[PDB]
């Protein structure tokens, strides 16, 4: 009724009240990683080689 | 060549690493599949190793024929009285480096193949298929490769 009528629904008590708590809610890079270290050390290679 | 040992020593480390995803993501049966384990490490280590002794003896000639000038400088600011520290030193200047880097190259080699194999080639393949053409693969196509 009260919301029907705006007017203020927190004058109306509830029965209880319920908290509730909320907290809220690879591969690729591992070859990527081996690569770059083992494309500098074919350019350490070449270097080296050099 | 008494210091093979080393690369025995060396060799085996690799081949066994990617037991822990496989047994977290492929989810292997240890006990079962120690029968393929023990396998793929003995010929990694074999091959390995004998790779290792292959890319360094083939280049480390290059090391002496780079810094054996810098290495005479520091041997002399220290003829027959003065060679002897070649022989004692300078040869294992040379061969020091040598090992490091072909070693180091070695393994550096390895990772890729496998990670390529097995979670870009093998990713639609049962975990025993998975592993089984992964690491195979890896020992007998880079060992071919340090024959290179």
């Amino acid at each position: 009724k009260a919301q029907r009528n705006n007017e203020d629904i927190s004058i109306i008590p509830p029965l209880f009240t319920v908290s509730v708590d909320h907290r809220g809610t690879t591969e690729v890079l591992a070859a990527a990683i081996g690569l770059v270290i083992y494309y500098l050390a074919f350019s350490a290679k070449s270097h080296i080689q050099a | 060549a008494k210091s093979s040992a080393l690369f025995f020593g060396n060799a085996f480390i690799v081949s066994a690493i990617p037991i822990w995803l496989y047994w977290r993501i492929w989810h292997m049966d240890l006990i079962q599949s120690a029968v393929l384990y023990s396998v793929m490490t003995l010929v990694s280590t074999y091959l390995v190793a004998f790779a290792y002794k292959n890319v360094k003896f083939v280049l480390k000639h290059k090391v002496a024929q780079k810094r054996e000038d810098a290495v005479s400088k520091e041997v002399t600011r220290k003829r027959k009285e003065k060679d002897e520290r070649i022989l004692w030193k300078k040869n294992e200047v040379a061969d020091y480096e040598a090992t490091t880097f072909s070693i180091f190259y070695n393994n550096t080699l390895f990772l890729v193949v496998v990670i390529v194999a097995s979670f870009f080639i093998l990713k639609n393949f049962n975990p025993t298929v998975n592993y089984i053409l992964s690491i195979s693969a890896s020992s007998g196509l880079i060992a071919l490769l340090s024959t290179g």
